[PDB]
Parts: structure tokens; C-alpha cells; sequence
């Protein structure tokens, strides 16, 4: 499943957010990281953040867990119902299709909210057909 | 009304965001507008961060289910 190299970045991934050195990483740290990307994270976003790799219940993250987070197979760990879950939500007929436009306007203005250009990628790679209805239980085993 | 919209759309949005960040060249590398040049410690960072998100996502979608 995982290289020796994998590993490897996954470590040095690991020493990027544990800054002073002690082989955990807190929300403070994740924090810090967050910010200097240009994000604004509230406490309890990063205290959620934390509560779903912390796999003893310390509050916070060793690097056995940090690489079992980042090793989890999202893709078939049973990933791809929950993905369709989420697009049924918004297919108002049981299509299976959902229009490329009611995709942009759910995707840039509504949750996460994204870009424009984002929403060009995820719409051109998605519409295997190009005329303007997406089937996003072809989108999905594509991100899986 | 429907509080399984918001939660929804999340979860699609962060699943696509961690998916594309996977090409270094994807179009979801502009949204760091706060970064003068991309260098390759902040890609590292955001994918672990991104990682998270999704599953923080996916946490709130089952919730709201
Ligand atoms: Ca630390
Ligand atoms: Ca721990």
C-alpha cells in the first residue's frame, strides 16, 4: 500500500505543522499553519479538525495518526455512497444528472464556496458528453 | 429548511478540492491569494489541511442524516 518514500513525505509533512519539535501536532500549531496560508480558522474549527484524526482522545495529533489519516483509502472506504448521498440532494428527479448549471451555482454559492475557474475544471472534466448535464455517479468513481 | 443543502454541498466541495489538489497545475492553487509564490511547504500543508476538511465534511453530512 505505502511507499518508503510516501512515508516519507508524510513525515516531513508532519515536522512542517509540529514546529517546536515535540511529535505532536495541537489546534494552536494547526493554527499557525492555517493562518500563514491566508486562512482565518475559528477555535472550534480547528478543535474539529483535531477530533477527527485524534484517535486516543489527547486533543491532539501524534504522527501514527496523522499517517493513518493520511493513508485512509478515501475512495472505496465506503466514501463513494456518502459523495452520491451528497449530490442526490440536489437531483430533483432521481436523474442521475444534475445541469452544469444548477452544479455552478450549488458549487460557487452555497458551503465551501468555490471559484469560478474551480468550477470550470470540476464542470469540463465532469460533462463527459459537453451538453451541459453532468452524471455524477461517473463524477465520483472519477474522484475515486 | 433542509439543513442537509449546506452540508451537502460541503462535502462534494471539499471531496473536489482534495481530488484536484492532487495535480499541481489545477486551477484550485489560485485561491491562495494571501501567497506571493506557491512554494512547495505550503502544497504540502494544504493537502494535509484539505485532508482534514473532507473529513470534517464528511463528519457534519452523516450528522445531518
Ligand atoms: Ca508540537
Ligand atoms: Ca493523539
Amino acid at each position: 500500500q505505502l511507499t518508503e518514500e510516501q512515508i516519507a513525505e508524510f513525515k516531513e509533512a508532519f515536522s512542517l505543522f509540529d514546529k517546536d519539535g515535540d511529535g505532536t501536532i495541537t489546534t494552536k500549531e494547526l493554527g499557525t499553519v492555517m493562518r500563514s496560508l491566508g486562512q482565518n480558522p475559528t477555535e472550534a474549527e480547528l478543535q474539529d479538525m483535531i477530533n477527527e484524526v485524534d484517535a486516543d482522545g489527547n486533543g491532539t495529533i501524534d504522527f501514527p495518526e496523522f499517517l493513518t489519516m493520511m493513508a485512509r483509502k478515501m475512495k472505496d472506504t465506503d466514501s463513494e455512497e456518502e459523495i452520491r448521498e451528497a449530490f442526490r440532494v440536489f437531483d430533483k428527479d432521481g436523474n442521475g444528472y444534475i445541469s452544469a448549471a444548477e452544479l455552478r451555482h450549488v458549487m460557487t454559492n452555497l458551503g465551501e464556496k468555490l471559484t469560478d475557474e474551480e468550477v470550470d475544471e470540476m464542470i469540463r472534466e465532469a460533462d463527459i458528453d459537453g451538453d451541459g448535464q453532468v452524471n455524477y455517479e461517473g463524477f465520483v468513481q472519477m474522484m475515486t | 429548511f433542509n439543513r442537509q443543502i449546506p452540508a451537502a454541498a460541503s462535502l462534494i466541495q471539499t471531496a473536489w478540492r482534495c481530488y484536484a489538489a492532487e495535480n499541481p497545475d489545477s486551477s484550485t492553487w489560485k485561491i491562495y491569494i494571501r501567497i506571493s509564490q506557491l512554494r512547495e511547504h505550503h502544497r504540502a500543508t494544504i493537502k494535509v489541511i484539505r485532508r482534514m476538511q473532507y473529513f470534517v465534511a464528511k463528519k457534519k453530512f452523516q450528522q445531518a442524516r
